[PDB]
Parts: structure tokens; sequence; C-alpha cells
């Protein structure tokens, strides 16, 4: 499957030269780095091409990398039940950059893009129903960004005065403890 | 003494196979939650002498 | 694919249908609703009890698991997996262990591999018993859940005897399984397997050929192969339509190659087919459990954890040997480091393909942990699936999709 | 406690470090005799997930999860267990706990 | 608020240098912590201090703080220069040593 | 400067040929395990953990800590020499040595304070096997009696001799040694006596295992719980770089951190162990004196009472030893704005105002290392800056000559006793120096004790004259962390303390606890600890200590350094700049800033070099002119090393150390 | 783009389920094109469930916030409404379909001119755009039955609440750090009494900050 | 505080593990009795070992 995945990666790199930035095969998985402007065209090719028939969209997610000029990665996981193979597609996205929506290709991409928008704040263009899907109504912020606190900023309580569940600033009886165990020794890479 | 047998953890009853007890063990108590013997933290307002807490010693004027 | 403006066989157009739809019959179906699993707020637009729009509002059980995982070590994150598809917790633990084992390049012992298959199939029965019999309760059958959940009670006792917890085992570990099974537990699992087909017959006698049951499921929620590919269907959601796809065979993991079992598939892809597929899968899982117990008895005594640099030593060694004490101290505080890389490890979970997308960065904590729940993709299709049906069919459709919101919301 | 009546806990804090829920809080000093012992040992039973990692991490079998499960309370603060409450549980449940440790020792 | 950009120093208790390669952007505690009366736990209303970002270069940290309108202070690191011994191990036995080497 | 190419594993790198292989490996970013080697100690070569493979050499692995690059036989044709840190031989060598290190090591990790930050644990995890083959009884060792700072568990000792080499080479004492032979050889102090050194706390860091641990810190925390803050020490004027470890609201310990130009990687025992005084004798409320007794008051009430006492009066402002530069700048702005007088030379030091080359000098601390002649004038560096004294000893070990003017004291190195009185100083300045001597690097160091008398200005004049004659750098060794910063913002009055207190009716005492304000004026004390200053006060405004706020401190060489907040002041204590800002409003003289950042903008406008953190400004040589000296002998500034400031005097541990020192001297 | 489907979806899924029952508000939001009232660069994201940035420190509020804000003002056919900070005029266009007339106050001449052009292009004639400082309102046409402030405030100046009729309603989003509270005010006996309505967040409007100086 | 347990020994080196069968005590450690004081205490269980000087056999 390692030779098979390398052969498949050449087929994609050849047929979609301008979409593909590079390919990698690590830990038995093929990853394709693609340009933002060509990701929809490439995923469409992967879905429909005979050699690579990736007709199941497994999921879409994002990864935050604040140290990088384009801080976000958007990652597409696709499965082919007919060819019995998997592929990962990665695109680098800058903050406030728009990502084209995949709902034209996969109707089931709709909720995954809402989740990326909710938890990372990445907007998708061409999305019919783009609204928060997992956080509370009117939530401020995007919790899966590395610079959002784990406990957030606000918490709810039932107020006897307002007879409502209201938000208040977070007050922790015991503050979150973040132990740092990491050793100053990397170890060796023996040949 | 009987909890293990009643919950099928042990095959034999304490009548036939009594449990070994250390001299520092204490007698069993039921759940005391709705009573005055219920456990409460030292700083609880139930205690009526909640333990005062501090982590520095203050200077006292002469 | 839009039926809000009624279309009649006589071509008539009502005066009111001409006006723009401002005053529609919208109803909150859940969260506090017996068919809504407690945390589903589905907004339904009804027209004479015909479902014209279904708008699932989820996140009522979103707990920020993926954020909480980023500040914990790999071992501290293992119990989070238990609480996603919490009906069958060890099956979800398996994806986390497989991902770590792949990135670290670790080989788990043979006995641990057999135990993982054994308790994964227990989880499949735990899930299918819950799914099938509460699905029956969704179409009004009161009794099936009572019979099924007695058998679940017995399986939860097998959970507790392996790990000390009836539900949230935290039993599968990176490097194998935490503890070995007592010999008398293997005898009891074998004894339970001999009785279980009788309960499956009794449930089949009560339901399968009941005319009411057929009229509540046959030709309801029909899924074609093309629909399956629109919505990321996996598991019984594709097998009910006749696609003999099962990750244990197509992309084998653990030691499933050497077990004998078959893949049930449906021909019509409706709620009735998926019910029959789940009943058949329960029989197949029972057979796997029987083979695994036989293999475990025939195995030579061995360890259940890989030990080495990945798992703590045994307690007796920890209290005697200096190396073991250090490895115990370090692995329970810092934990192993996982080399930089990204993997997606998937299993055939009872509800479909469950996967973990793990981004490691060489430290003792995950950089990113994305959890792929099969129910997230299945629930998203309820609007398409329920359009055109009546309100009474909605609980049956929620049942057939096999939704647990611990994994939908995470 | 040990059979000699001394506390087993030596304030190593491995249980506090492994706890997935951060349910354990420990403070320690040298005792009057110079012994390494805790002065605070709290378990927030409303944070705890009952995973048993603490008893796995403990190198001296000081903290264990016992056989008792019928201790529902009428107030929430009754579930903030301090050191004396936990030690009292150990002194009342020791006989059953010790037997269970012997039964599972071959698998640990 | 004010953030600290600095390169964490080596832990004096250890000789390893692996935790000294990265820059970090930190949100230092903003207000005093309190003692919970009930159990004596450390209470806080400052969740922003939970955030600790990690960078490879000072420029990356300084850029992030700028793009996000954060007032920052950059504390420069104090690298330990190599103590190059001209005679190496042999200086232990130099004829002009003040006192004998102790091994 | 003839760099040599060497290939380490697969990295080709160019290095000084005098580097050892271990130093070259670190320059290439290649990790090499070690126990006995330390960058600042003599090479020992006894742990054998650093063994590497020299390609082409004899099959023996080589100790990379002891092998210089120039010792490597050059490669064929002049190709760079190769060493492997990844070969199977190295893997087997490291596994073998780690096994030998652990066979007799006790199973102590749960009860051992090193656990979690232990080089033995960490390198055993990374470089050893995961199992044991040893089936014999282990060695058991008796413990030592090293005093109240170092607890010993000698069964944990791995015989690295770091402690022996540090105490002998750096601390300059000869109490520790390794007696016996073989596996029964013991690290020990002579006659099991307590170590006598104010540098001894450093062996706790240096010991790689939990054999030598801190008694005050024992059992109180694990390394993973601690929040770490990189800050600057104020226990002396050296401004050592430190790490403050806090858990919740409290500091748990203080550790050195590296600064090649100031303290290297050492701190004195006062710097290290005063955290127990940080939470004692604290002023946490305002106080007001009513009918002869100080009674609690609220912040608005005390500020009003202070404003009433000050309005319309003659005000004197005193700035104490532990005050940051911004607070001194704020006080100068406030008190002088009311037509008052502010003095910082509360110890009587006759430091000239505006002449930075005369109250700071021209020498960096790092210049001492290379100096070949060092002249000490009325300074005991062992009590004023023990880490700086250790740097003088290092120069003396390389051959430097040391002369001293003052009382003969044990400095841990030999020196020429030129004399004890001001006649001795006179001889040095008027001496003639060969052109050969004038060309060698040298330094003149002057203590505060020399310049604290009526002729203090003249004493400096001769010191600068001597420095100019010898073509040598000058360093004025200060005792107070806040002095040079206070001088930089010009917090001085002509005539010094007595010229600021003459005729004053209100004295604003900002942290001056080493001099008494005689009865009379109305005294407002701002400070963090209750001591001399608070006992005299009629109003007490509680301020933050040096770990509880950000502050700018200029060290003895004139380097501005930023202390960082690690925790918060107890009770109602406030940041020192804030209190003065709040008081200004009640006095109708509101300061032109609402935040510390606003205060710092105005400060670097008056004193621009305070904006350049961690840089030593170059001072223009401006020698003093008046040379009339006195007759008395020189007195050293510091009488008791451990009890120099109110935070140290609130420390029970410093009292014990001071008591022990007196019991030794008697 | 089929903006009509996006508009209908926005009302169905972001307005109706959020306790917006007033059918006049639902009718208005189903008809006023949101994309016509955003900068050209934001046209494709006009119907996203978030605040749209109009200018530095200024947003077009999220559909949930505006829907609930208008639903609780309870506007009548005879009402005169002051819309403070109208941006490009989306909110004024929606309220114009319910109230008698709207006075839209904008402080950026660029946005005030665009509001007039876009309001006219949609044939909205009971909306007058008045250019000036937001915190001043428009006292020339006072009193108003209702005041809507379209951005976060820390305090509502008395000058602004004096332009409110007795029995008039004012709805403002208050910001307390990371917490945003929409409050509904009622003018009684000359005093505006504020009450909690719901929680939502937006950036602070310029000119509505509170006086914050040195505190010991 | 009095010791929880005293044992008298005739050797200057003792091992303690909590006296519990097959991994139920504490990690096994070896302790040295000083010739000056004649006793040592376990750091895990606080058991005190006291030398019997007259019969103390050097190894
Ligand atoms: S059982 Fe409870 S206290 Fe113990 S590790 Fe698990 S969560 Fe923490
Ligand atoms: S209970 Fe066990 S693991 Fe926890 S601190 Fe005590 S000895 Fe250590
Ligand atoms: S020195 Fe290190 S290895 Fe030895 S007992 Fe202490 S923590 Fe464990
Ligand atoms: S006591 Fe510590 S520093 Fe000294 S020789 Fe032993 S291990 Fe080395
Ligand atoms: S570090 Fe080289 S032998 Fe010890
Ligand atoms: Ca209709
Ligand atoms: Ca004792
Ligand atoms: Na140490
Ligand atoms: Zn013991």
């Amino acid at each position: 499957s390692d030779e098979a995945l390398l052969e498949l990666a050449e087929h994609i790199a050849l047929r979609r030269e301008n979409d593909v930035i590079s390919t990698q095969v690590a830990f038995g998985e093929l990853t394709v780095n693609a340009t933002l402007s060509g990701v929809i065209g490439l995923i469409e090719f992967l879905r429909n091409d005979p050699n690579c028939r990736f007709s199941t969209l497994i999921d879409i997610t994002a990864v935050d990398n604040p140290a990088r000029p384009a801080r976000f990665d958007v990652v597409y996981h696709l499965l082919s039940m007919y060819q019995n193979q998997r592929i990962r597609v990665k695109v680098q996205v800058r903050e406030d950059e728009l990502v084209p929506s995949l709902i034209g290709v996969f109707p089931g991409a709709n909720w995954y893009e809402r989740e990326v928008f909710d938890l990372f704040g990445i907007l998708f263009s061409g999305h019919s129903d783009l609204r928060r899907i997992l956080t509370d109504y009117g939530f401020r912020g995007h919790p899966l960004r590395k610079d959002f606190p784990t406990t957030g900023y606000v918490e709810v309580r039932w107020s006897d005065i307002e007879k409502r569940v209201v938000y208040e600033p977070v007050n922790l009886v015991q503050e979150y403890r973040q132990f740092d165990f990491l050793s100053p020794w990397e170890g060796a890479k023996y040949v | 003494e009987w909890h293990g047998w009643l919950h099928h953890t042990y095959k034999e009853p304490p009548t036939a196979a009594p449990l070994a007890h250390k001299p520092w063990e204490k007698p069993h108590e039921p759940n005391l939650t709705g009573s005055s013997g219920a456990y409460h933290p030292a700083g609880s307002l139930y205690r009526a002498q909640p333990v005062e807490r501090r982590d520095y010693d203050a200077w006292q004027p002469e | 694919g839009d039926i809000r403006k009624n279309s009649y066989d006589d071509g008539s157009m009502d005066a009111l249908t001409g006006e723009q739809s401002i005053r529609n019959f919208n109803i909150n179906f859940g969260p506090q609703h017996p068919a809504a699993h407690g945390v589903l707020r589905m907004v339904l637009e009804l027209d004479g009890e015909i479902v014209e729009r279904a708008d699932p509002h989820i996140g009522l059980l979103h707990r920020g698991t993926e954020k909480l995982m980023e500040s914990r070590t790999y071992l501290q994150n293992l119990p989070y997996l238990d609480r996603l598809d919490y009906v069958a917790p060890m099956n979800q633990e398996h994806a986390w262990c497989l991902a770590i084992e792949r990135l670290t390049g670790t080989v788990i012992p043979r006995r641990a591999s057999l135990i993982r298959v054994l308790y994964s199939e227990i989880g499949r029965i735990l899930n299918h018993l819950m799914g099938v019999t509460t699905g029956a309760m969704d179409v009004g059958a009161l009794t099936p859940p009572l019979w099924g959940f007695e058998a679940r009670e017995e399986l939860m006792i097998f959970y507790e005897r392996a790990c000390g917890a009836r539900l949230h085992a935290a039993y599968f570990r990176p490097g194998g399984v935490h503890q070995d099974l007592p010999p008398d537990l293997l005898d009891d699992i074998e004894e339970w397997c001999e009785r279980f087909p009788k309960l499956v017959d009794d449930l089949d006698t009560l339901l399968t050929e009941n005319r009411i049951f057929k009229q509540r499921l046959v030709d309801i929620g029909i899924v074609t192969e093309a629909d399956a590919l629109d919505w990321g269907y996996t598991g019984v959601m594709v097998r009910g339509s006749g696609l003999a796809w099962d990750l244990r065979r197509s992309q084998p993991y653990e030691c499933y190659d050497e077990f004998d079992f078959q893949i049930p598939v449906g021909r019509n892809g409706d709620c009735y087919d998926r019910y029959l597929c789940r009943m058949a899968e329960m029989r197949e899982s029972c057979k796997i459990m029987q083979q695994a117990v036989q293999k475990l008895r025939a195995e030579p005594a061995g360890d259940v954890l890989a030990r080495g640099k990945l798992t703590p030593p045994r307690r007796a060694e920890m209290k005697r040997d200096m190396e073991s004490l250090i490895h115990h101290f370090k692995l329970y505080t810092e934990g192993f480091k996982v080399p930089a890389g990204e993997v997606y490890a998937a299993v055939e979970a009872p509800k479909g393909e469950f996967g973990v997308y793990l981004v490691a960065d060489g430290t003792n904590k995950p950089w990113r942990a994305k959890l792929r729940a099969p129910g997230f993709a299945h629930l998203q299709s309820i609007d398409w699936m329920s359009r055109g049906h009546m309100l009474a069919d909605v609980p049956a459709i929620i049942a057939t999709l096999d939704i647990v919101f611990g994994e939908v919301d995470r | 406690r040990y059979p000699n009546g001394e506390e087993r806990c030596i304030a190593c804090k491995l249980c506090e470090a492994v706890c997935p829920a951060q349910a354990i809080t420990i403070d320690a000093e040298p005792r009057e005799d110079g012994s390494r012992r805790t002065t605070r040992y709290d378990i927030d039973m409303t944070k705890c997930i009952y995973c048993g990692f603490c008893q796995e991490a403990c190198p001296v079998d000081a903290i264990v999860e016992g056989p008792n499960f019928e201790y529902a309370t009428e107030t929430r603060e009754e579930l903030f267990y301090d050191k004396q409450k936990l030690l009292a549980n150990g002194e009342r449940w020791e006989a059953e706990i010790a037997r269970n440790l012997q039964l599972d020792a071959p698998y640990r | 608020m004010r953030v600290r950009i600095y390169k964490p120093a080596r832990n004096a208790m250890q000789s390893g240098t692996a935790r000294t390669r990265n820059w970090v952007l930190d949100f230092p505690p903003a207000d005093p912590r309190a003692i919970d009366p009930l159990m004596g736990w450390t209470s806080s209303d400052d969740t922003q201090s939970q955030v600790r970002l990690r960078f490879e270069t000072r420029k990356q940290a300084e850029d992030y703080a700028r793009e996000h309108g954060l007032d920052y202070e950059v504390i420069e690191p104090h690298t330990r220069a190599a103590n190059i011994r001209p005679r190496g191990y042999g200086e232990n036995f130099a004829s002009d040593r003040r006192a004998p080497w102790t091994h | 400067a003839d760099l040599r190419k060497i290939k380490i594993d697969d990295t080709i790198i160019e290095v000084d040929p005098n580097m050892t292989l271990i130093q070259a490996c670190e320059m290439a970013g290649i990790e090499v395990p070690r126990f006995c080697y330390h960058e600042r100690l003599s090479i020992a070569g006894n742990c054998r953990m650093c063994l590497v493979e020299v390609v082409g050499g004899p099959p023996k692995p080589a100790a990379s800590c002891a092998m210089q690059v120039k010792d490597l036989r050059p490669g064929p044709e002049g190709a760079p020499s190769e060493i492997r840190t990844n070969s199977p031989m190295v893997k087997k060598a490291r596994e073998g040595v780690m096994e030998f290190l652990l066979i007799n090591h006790p199973l102590d990790c749960p009860i051992c304070d090193q656990g979690g930050e232990c080089d033995l644990q960490d390198q055993a995890m990374a470089y050893g096997v995961d199992f044991s083959r040893y089936r014999e009884p282990k060695r058991a060792t008796e413990d030592l009696n090293l005093g109240p700072l170092v607890e010993t568990h000698m069964t944990r000792c791995i015989s690295c001799t770091r402690c022996v080499r540090f105490t002998t080479e750096v601390a300059g004492i000869t109490q520790m040694g390794q007696t016996g032979r073989g596996e029964d050889s013991e690290i020990t102090s002579y006659l099991n006596q307590t170590l006598e050194s104010n540098m001894q706390g450093n062996i706790i860091d240096l010991c790689p295992v939990g054999a030598l641990v801190s008694k005050p810190y024992a059992f109180t925390a694990r390394p993973w719980e601690l929040t770490k803050t990189e800050s600057i020490d104020v226990m002396d004027a050296l401004g050592s770089s430190i790490r403050i470890d806090t858990k919740g609201r409290e500091v748990m310990r203080i550790l050195p951190r590296n600064h090649d130009g100031v303290n290297e990687e050492w701190i004195s025992d006062k710097t290290r162990f005063v955290w127990d005084g940080l939470r004692r004798q604290r002023l946490d409320r305002p106080y007001i004196r009513e009918n002869g007794r100080l009674r609690p008051a609220s912040w608005p009430e005390a500020l009003e009472a202070a404003a009433r006492a000050m309005k319309g009066k003659k005000i004197a402002g005193l700035i104490g030893d532990l005050v940051p530069a911004e607070a001194a700048f704020s006080l100068k702005q406030l008190v002088e704005g009311l037509g008052g007088k502010v003095e910082c030379r509360v110890d009587g030091a006759r430091l000239p105002a505006g002449n930075r080359s005369a109250y700071v000098g021209t020498a960096r601390i790092e210049d001492i290392d290379d100096a070949e002649m060092i002249q000490l004038i009325g300074t005991n560096p062992r009590d004023e800056a023990p880490v700086l004294n250790a740097r003088i000893r290092k120069a003396w070990s390389k051959g430097a000559k040391v002369g001293l003017v003052g009382e003969p004291v044990d400095l841990t190195y030999d020196y020429a006793h030129v004399g004890t009185d001001r006649a001795a100083l006179e001889s040095l300045s008027s001496r003639e120096i060969s052109d050969e001597t004038k060309a060698r690097p040298s330094i003149v160091i002057v203590g505060q004790g020399a310049i604290r008398e009526a002729d203090g200005e003249a004493v400096l004049a001769h010191a600068m004259k001597l420095a100019e004659n010898s073509n040598s750098g000058l360093l004025i060794l200060h005792t107070a962390a806040g002095r040079v910063g206070a001088m930089d913002v010009g917090a001085v009055t002509e005539g010094g303390l007595l010229a600021a207190i003459d005729g004053a009716e209100v004295v604003y005492n900002l942290g001056a606890d080493e001099v008494d304000i005689d009865q009379g004026p109305f005294v407002i004390y701002q400070g963090s600890h209750g001591d001399r200053g608070a006992h005299r006060a009629d109003i007490i405004l509680p301020g933050a200590c040096y770990t509880e706020e950000s502050g700018l401190f200029v060290n003895t060489e004139g380097r501005p350094q930023l202390a960082m907040r690690a925790n918060f002041a107890p009770g109602e204590g406030k940041e020192n700049w804030a209190i003065l800002r709040a008081l200004s409003a009640e006095l109708g003289a509101t300061q032109p800033w609402d935040s510390l950042a606003g205060l710092r903008r105005k400060l670097v406008e008056a004193v621009p070099h305070l904006a350049q953190i961690d840089q030593v400004p170059q001072n223009e040589w401006q020698p003093l002119g008046r040379f009339d000296l006195g007759q008395a002998s020189f007195r050293y500034a510091i009488r008791d090393f451990y009890l120099t400031n109110p935070i140290a005097r609130s420390s029970p541990l410093m009292g014990e150390l001071s008591a022990m020192a007196a019991a030794r001297k008697a | 783009t089929d903006f009509a489907q996006r508009r209908t979806m926005m009302v169905d899924t972001q307005v109706r389920p959020n306790e917006v029952t007033s059918y006049p508000v639902i009718e208005a939001m189903l008809n006023v094109p949101r994309e016509q009232f955003v900068p050209e660069s934001r046209r494709d994201v006009a119907y996203v469930g978030n605040n749209i940035d109009l200018a530095p420190g200024r947003v077009l509020l999220e559909p949930r916030t505006l829907g609930k804000m208008m639903d609780i003002l309870n506007l009548q056919n005879g009402d005169l409404v002051l819309d403070v900070g109208c941006g490009y005029g989306y909110s004024a266009a929606v309220m114009a379909r319910i109230a008698e007339a709207v006075v839209a106050v904008e402080e950026d001449a660029a946005m005030a001119a665009e509001a007039e052009g876009r309001l006219a292009a949609q044939d909205v004639f009971n909306v007058a755009v008045v250019q000036g400082a937001l915190a001043e309102g428009c006292p020339g046409q006072a009193p108003y039955d209702a005041i809507l402030i379209e951005g976060a405030v820390e305090q509502v100046p008395e000058a602004l609440t004096e332009q409110l009729r007795e029995g008039g309603r004012i709805v403002a989003l208050f910001r307390e750090g990371n917490l945003g509270i929409v409050r509904l005010g009622h003018k009684l006996d000359g005093r505006v009494n504020w009450r909690f309505a719901f929680n939502a967040v937006a950036p602070l409007l310029p000119g509505f900050a509170r006086p914050r100086g040195f505190v010991l | 505080i009095p010791a929880p347990e005293i044992q008298t020994v005739t050797s200057w080196k003792v091992a303690c593990d909590g006296d519990e069968a097959r991994g139920l005590g504490h990690p096994r450690v070896w302790l040295a009795i000083p010739r000056d004081t004649g006793w040592v205490e376990c750091g895990y269980c606080d058991k005190r070992f006291v030398i019997d000087r007259e019969h103390a056999h050097d190894d």
C-alpha cells in the first residue's frame, strides 16, 4: 500500500499540477497539500476520477498554528469504498480569508463547515446556511483557537431577580491547573 | 464484614470465613447525610466554627 | 427536493399557497421529548402532520472535549473517548489507542489483541441491543426494551469484572489492555453466549413478522447507494442498502482476519432492512465472542501491555526494580512522547466508522485531536430523509440512524 | 494505613498529577518527626470521574477506590472530601479493601 | 492587555536544554488570586492566564502580538556562552595551578 | 581563530579547536547525556555517560567531555574528523552506564524531592533499558550534617563530585571531599561539620540527583505544579537573574537563572532562601497613629490623613534600598513638586550627583574575569556581593593579583594587604606604574564603606586617580539594589540626608529601614514589611515587595534590569507607584500618568538610558578633584550579611544563619 | 447567488427559533435584502450568523441580535423610531417596514452617503438619514417612541435618552468586559429604567465608552 | 511522635518494604543504621530499626 499510495500521488500531481503543492506518504497515509484556489476543483477530481474514486467525504476539520503566517489548516478526509483507499487534503488558510464551500460536491460538507466556522472562525463562501452549530446562541469567540482560554470568559447562572438564566463573568472556585511535565531531554535517534 | 458476601464479591459468609481486622480500624457507620453527624468541610457554614484561612502572617503594631 | 408549496395530482393551486409563507406550523421536537434522546432540539415544519422541513439544533451536549484534550497528556485523554458514544465505550477507546500506536510504531501483545476483539464485539451487542429495542419503543412496542436491557445488564457486568466499571471502562490502553481477564470471567462469557441467540429469537418472534412493526418500518427512510455517498454514510447505514462494506474486512485491524463472521446487507435500504441487519450483526458478534474466548484459552500466558517506554510496569516490578519505579513515575506524570505527525485511525464502531484525527508534535500532549463521529454525518441527513414523511415516522427515522449525542456534539 | 497503623501516603503527588479531572489537591510539609506527609489531601467528588488512575499511580497503595457506592448526600459540600474523611473511610473499609487487593494482586 | 514574550530559561535543577528552544507569548496573571473559604483552594476570575502560545522565533511572537493588538514586552534571553578551556582536561594538572585538583 | 571542521553524526560544523567534543555537540544542537560534566566546573570524566564514538580511532568509546577537538586525528586527506553519537556502540555504552548507575540507587522517587526534575530519571527514560537485571542487596549510606540549608540523602549520591568541585573551585572552601575507596567511597564534609559559606545553596542545583536537597523547600511541591517567573533579585546590588517559583498566591522557592554578564548561574544564600520572610511581618492594612498607638485605617482615610499632614508643610522624602526606579522617580516628582527635598543616599554614602562615572564607574562585572590586577578599597566583596566575589576568585585562579585596602578578611583567595587606613590608599594613588603594567587589564573596586564618611568624596577622588594611573576600569560596589536607579533619576539633595532632614516637618519614608528618623517630624512610611521604618511612622501605607510588582532596578555596574511580578501583595497592599499617584490626587498635585506604563514613558524621557534594558551604558570619565583625605581606618559597609534588609530580617532562616555564623566566630 | 433562499434560511434558523414571535418582524426580515446593505466585499457572507464588519469598530449586527432586538421593542404602525448608528441602513430598512418613520443617525459620512443611496435603491421612503455624532442622536425630530442603538455601549448619555417620549422604549447592548447584555429601557416619570433582555456581544461604539481613570 | 513499630536487628543494613506479601507494601529500600545513634527509620512506613549492639555482627 506504500507503493500504491506513492503511485496514486503521482497520478494526482500529474493530472492536477496547478492544484497540488506537494504530496507526502507518512505512517501509511497519503496527504496532498493543495492551493486554496484549486481545492474544490481537486476534490471534485478525486471524487470522480476512475483511478481515485473518493466518493465518501469522511470529514472536514481545521488545525490552528498561531506561529505560522497562514495560521489555519483546513483538512479534508476522503474515503473510497470502491478503490478501498483513503486520502487527506490540506490547504493553508489565513485569518479572515474565505474558504470556498464544498457543499456543491458533498451535501454532507454543510455541517462540517459550520463546525469549522463555529470553533475556528473561518468563513466559507458559497454556504447556504452558515451559522454556529455547537456553541450557545450568541457565543463570543472561537474556542478551538489556541489563544482562546479553555474555560472561556463567561458562565451561566439562574438569576432569581431576572427569573432567567443569565451570563456572568467566569469565577472559578479552584483555578485551572496546567502542569508542565515535559522533560528537558529529547533522547537519541539511533541509526 | 458482610458487604463482600452480600454483593457476591466473596463466596463464603463471614461466619465461615471471617475477615481479618487491624487494631486501628474503626466501626462501620451508615450514611449520615441528613443528620447532624454528616461530614462537612472545615470551612463549612454548618460547622458553626468555620476554620479561618490565611497564607501570610501580618505585622502587628506595638 | 422542496415540498413546502404543496403539489397536488389535480394541479390545483390554493389561494393561500400563493401568499408568502409567514405563519408556518413550527414545533420544537425535543430536547425534553421521549424520542429526542434528551438533547436534540429538532425544529419541525409540519403541514397536516407531513414533515416539510426538519432543522436539527445540536450542541446541547457540546462540552468542548476537543479543547479539553489539548491540555492533557495522552493517557489523561483516554477516558474522554469513553464518553463520546457512551453506549459502547471501549469501542471508542480503540481508535485513540490505534492512533497512538501507529504514530509511536508500537506492537501490542497477542492476548491484548484478542481481548480487544472480544470486548469490541461485546460493545457492538451492547449498542445493537440498545438501538434495536429502543427503536422498537419509538414505534410503540413497550416490551422489547425490557428484554433487551436485561441482556445489556449482563454484558455491563462483564465490563465491570474486567475493569471495575460498568460503563466507562478506561480499559483499552495505548499498548494493549490494562489488566488480564480472570479465568472464571471467560467461563461466564461463554455461558452467556450460549443463551443469547434465544433472546434474539424471542425479539424476532415478537417484532420481525408483526404486521404493525412492518407497517412502521418497511419503505420508511429509503436510502440508495447515491444517497449514501451524499451524506458520508458508514456502517449499517450503507450495509442496509446492499453495500458489503465493513472496516473489519475492507481495512482490517487487530486480528479480525482470523475470525469467521459474515456481513449482513439489505436489499431495499429502508428502516426494516437496517433493523434486520442489526439483528443479524448481533448474532455474528456473539459468534466472534465465542471464537475469541476459545483463542484466549488456547493462548500461552503473556502480558497484556507492551511495557517498554509506552506503558507503566507491573506493580510488583515497580516496587522492586529501580528502572521500573522510574518508568512508573515518569509514565504516570509526563507520559510517553508521541513523534510529530498526523494520522487518522478508524474502527468499525457499533454506530459506523469512528475515527480519531490526531496531530502530534513530539511532546506528551496532542496538538489537535479531531473526533469523527458517525452520528454527526447520519443526523445531518435527517432533513433529506424525513422530508415527505409523516410526524409519526420521525421517531422511527431517528432510531434507524442510531444517534448518541455524546459523539454528535463532543 | 499500613498494618503498623502509619499512613501510607507520603505526599508524592503522583495521584494529583495523573488525575484526568484535577479532582485531587495536596499540600505537604515535613512532619514534626521529619516524615514526608500531607497536610491537605482533598478529593472533589463532584469533579472525579471514578477512573481509578490515582490508585494505579500510587506507589504505596495509599489511595484506593473502595467497594462502597451508597453515599448519596443531601448537600453538595458533603462531597468535598478532606483528608480526615478519606482516612476515616479507609479505617472503616480496610478489611474489605485489603481482601480485594489480595484478590486482584495477580492481575496488577 | 500586556503580554510577555520571552525565551524560557533552563531549569537550574537539570542540565538538559530541550525546553530552551522555543519562544512563548504569555498572559501573566492580571489580578490577585483568593483563598476559597470552604476548602482552601486557590480561586481566580482570570481565565486569560490559561493561554500560553508557543513560537519558534521572536519575530513570530512579535508579529502575532502586533496582528492582534496586544501590548507586549520582549525579554531578551541570556544564552550561556561556551566556557572554552584552552588546555581542556589538562588544566586540572597544570604546573601553575593554585592548588591540587580534587577530582 | 583557526576554526576546524568536524563532522558530528551527519552535521559538519566549524568550531574552536579548544572546544571539547561535548561543547561542539551542543553547538551543533546534538544532545549528549551527562552527569559529571558542568560548563562552569573543571572537567571530571567520572560518570562515563558522555561516551561517543570517534570514527577511525581505537574501539574504545571516548568521553566527549574530556576530549578536545584538536586531539582528534585529522581525517584522510584533511577531511573533517568524524564522531558518532548515534552508533550501536554509543547506544550500548549508554545503556551499560545507566544500568551501573541504577543497580545501587534507592527506590526513592516517590519520597525524593528531585522527582519530576531529575536528570537520572530523565536520562534513564531516554537512554537506558526499561528493566532490571540486578538481584543483589543495594548499598545503603549514612547521611551528612551540612546545616539548615542542605538536607542530604547520600544513598542517592551517584559520585559525580560536582559538589566537591563547586565548593572548592567556586565557593573557595575546603570542607567537602570524597573519603574511602571503591563503592564504599563517601562524599563528606570534614568532621561532619556544617558547611560555612554564603554560596553553599548552589550545590542543591548542581547535584543531579536528590542527594543534596533544600531543607526549607523539602516536601512542599513538585516541579510540575510551579509557575515560573523570570525576575531580578534585590537582596543585593548585583541584580542577579533569578527564577521565582510560585504555587497559587505564594512563592515556593527561588532559583538562579543564567546571566553571563552579572551572576553567571549562581546566587548567594540570602538571595536564594529569603522567600520564607516574604510572607512574614507584612504590612497589609494602612495604619494611623492616634493617642500614641497605630490603629487600622482604610485607604481613603489614610490618604486623607497623609494629605493633611503634608499640605503646606516642609517635606523630606527618603528612598530606601529596595525601592524601584519608577517609585523613586514618582516620589521625586511629588515631593519636589511641593517644594520639598528627596534623598536616596540614606546610608551616608558620598556618591557625587550627576557624575555617573563616579557613583557607578567604568568597569563591567564581566571585566573582572579577564583582569590581571584587582585592587579592593574598603570593600569586603564576600559580604557585599558573594557571587561577584566568586568571580574575583576565578580571576585569581587564572593568575590575577589581588590587593586590598582595609581590614584583613577571609575572601577565599590570597591578596596583598596594602594597609588598613586612608594613608594606605594615599600611597597607591601616588605610586608610579610601568608602561608594561599599565597595559594589562585591571580593575579598581570601591565599597560603600569607604565613602560613607566626611571624606567620602576624597576617597573616590583617589580611587579614580588610581584607576586613571593604572589604565584600569573602576567599579563602585553598591549594597542597595535601588541606589543606582535612584541616583539616575537625580533623587538627591545637596548635603545628603542631613540636608534633607534639616527643618523638615514631614518626612515621607519610602522604604528606608536602615536609618532612624529622630523624633520630631511627622513620618509617613511606605513599605512592605514592619521594621524600623514602620515602628517610627505616624501613617503606614502598605506597599508591594519586589516579587509583587514590576520594577526597574539598576545594578552596581549601571545596567537597568526589569523585575517582573510573580505574585500579588497580601491584603490591601498596593503597588508603590500607585500609592504615590493616589496621594498626589489628595494633595491637589495629580501626577501626569494613570498607569505604570505612563509613568515609564515620562521616566525614559528624563533618563533615556533607562529605556535600554539589559545594556550597560558607557559613562564619560569625569574624575573628581578634591583630594583631602581623613585619618581613620576603613570600615566595611555590612556588619551581618544575613540581616541587611527588612525582608531578610523577617526570615526565620536568615536569623538562624546569622546565629550560626556568630557561634562559629566565637 | 440565490440570496432569497439564504434570506429565508436565515429567518427560519436564526430568527424564528430565538424567541422572535412578532410576525411583523419576521415579515420584514424575510423581505429586506441583507446583501444590498453590506459592503460589496461582504456580499457573499451577508447571511452568516455573525456580526459583519462595516468600518473599524462598527458592525452590522448578527441576525439573531437584530431579530430579538426588534421583537422586544414592539414597534407600532404609528411609531417614530431613532436608529443610532445605522451603518449602511439594513436595520433602518427593516424597521421602516413596521414603524411609521425612522430617523437613521450615522457618524461616518462615507456610510451615511451609502445608506442614502442603498435606501433609495430599495424604494424606502420613510427613512431619513441624518449625519452627525452617534452619542448626540437627532434632537431636531425628537421625541421618539423607540430608540435602537446598533452597537455596544458602556453608558447611554442623558442627551440621547431625553429624546425619548414618555412611555418610549430604548434597547441597547451593554458591554461589561467580555460580557454583553442587551437591555430594554422604559421611560417612566422622566427616568429610563433598564431591564435584562438577553445576552449578545458587539464591539463598542465610538462615543459611548465610560469615564475610566486611575483607581487605587 | 513515637514510632509505629520498632524492630531490633543485629545487622547495620536492613531492608524494609512494609512487610506485605507480593507487592502490597511500599518500594523495597535498604537503610543504614549509624554507629553513633544505632537506629534508622524507614522513609515510607516510619518503622524504626534499632541495633542490638552486643550481638551486632559486622558483615
Ligand atoms: S478516580 Fe477520580 S480522583 Fe482518581 S484519578 Fe480518576 S478522576 Fe482523579
Ligand atoms: S495517595 Fe499515593 S500517589 Fe497520592 S500523594 Fe499519597 S502516596 Fe502519592
Ligand atoms: S534522585 Fe532521581 S532517580 Fe533517584 S530516587 Fe530521586 S527522583 Fe528517583
Ligand atoms: S552529592 Fe550530588 S553533586 Fe555531590 S557527588 Fe553526590 S551526586 Fe554528585
Ligand atoms: S559527562 Fe563525561 S564522563 Fe561524566
Ligand atoms: Ca405546504
Ligand atoms: Ca516517625
Ligand atoms: Na539535586
Ligand atoms: Zn518501610
